């Protein structure tokens, strides 16, 4: 596998089913600004 | 809008774009993301900050990669700038992306931009600049540098997604980190974190800036 290949950083959220990517804390979970999430 | 600036340098100027050729006397030019375009580029201490542990995991590890950076200093160069990027846009299609920076020295400067996938990079443009003096001061332009094809492979891929959040999902794992550095002396003159949502605002584009610090 290759973790930045582009086919599969699509492929990973049109057919989740197939996902093999990288899995990672969403940043609406982490310790950020509420700012960060309001655009202005 | 607000942007970014070190002690010495500062980037009034950013943008991304695609310009169509209706014909060779009409230009068609949508802006992607901006900063110091809708309205005069500023600078000023009412940033608030983000801990820069937060995003470490985003950007390249490893030797003069983010954390190395930020540890070597100046922490006053450092910044975080998240981008609601406008993608309501439709040969003669030219990708393009254009910046303006600003400094009291006359130096000779290298930006070095990092597109990153789950924060491994996947390509690098490196550009070196000159100066020109200008109303007191020295200014450096990178004017209509093509996109690189990634990025316009990107970008129709993230159009083609047939819903915006599949969008968002795809981009929380995009970032790119911008490296302006004295090519003499290698001092980070300016290092620029950027992490990007689609935007819903009817007004198009936005971006929030946030200085980069160590807790
Ligand atoms: C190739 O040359 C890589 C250089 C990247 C330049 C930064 C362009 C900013 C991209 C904004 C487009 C937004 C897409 C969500």
């Amino acid at each position: 596998d290759s973790e930045t290949d582009l086919e599969a950083l699509f492929n990973a959220v049109m057919n989740p089913k197939t996902a093999n990517v990288p899995q990672t804390v969403p940043m609406r979970l982490r310790k950020l600004p509420d700012s960060f999430f309001k655009p202005p | 809008g607000r942007s970014v600036a070190s002690s010495k340098l500062w980037m009034l100027e950013f943008s991304a774009f695609l310009e169509q050729q209706q014909d060779p006397d009409t230009y068609n030019k949508h802006l992607f993301v901006h900063i110091g375009q809708s309205s005069p580029s500023y600078s000023d201490p009412y940033l608030e900050a983000v801990d820069i542990r937060q995003i470490y995991d985003k950007f390249p590890e490893k030797k003069g990669g983010l954390k190395d950076l930020f540890e070597r200093g100046p922490s006053n160069a450092f910044f975080l700038v998240k981008f609601w990027a406008d993608l309501n846009t439709n040969g003669s299609s030219f990708y393009g992306v254009s910046s303006q920076y600003e400094s009291p020295e006359n130096m000779i400067i290298t930006c070095s931009t990092k597109v990153c996938s789950f924060g491994k990079q996947v390509v690098e443009k490196v550009e070196t600049e000159y100066a020109r003096y200008e109303n007191g001061h020295y200014s450096y332009r990178i004017h209509r540098s093509p996109l690189c094809e990634y990025m316009i492979n990107f970008i129709h891929k993230l159009k083609h997604l047939p819903e915006k959040y599949m969008m968002n999902s795809v981009l929380e794992n995009f970032t790119i980190l911008q490296v302006v550095t004295n090519r003499d002396t290698q001092e980070t003159l300016l290092c620029i974190a950027y992490v990007f949502e689609v935007s819903a605002s009817e007004h198009g584009a936005q971006h929030h800036i946030h200085r980069l610090v160590k807790e």
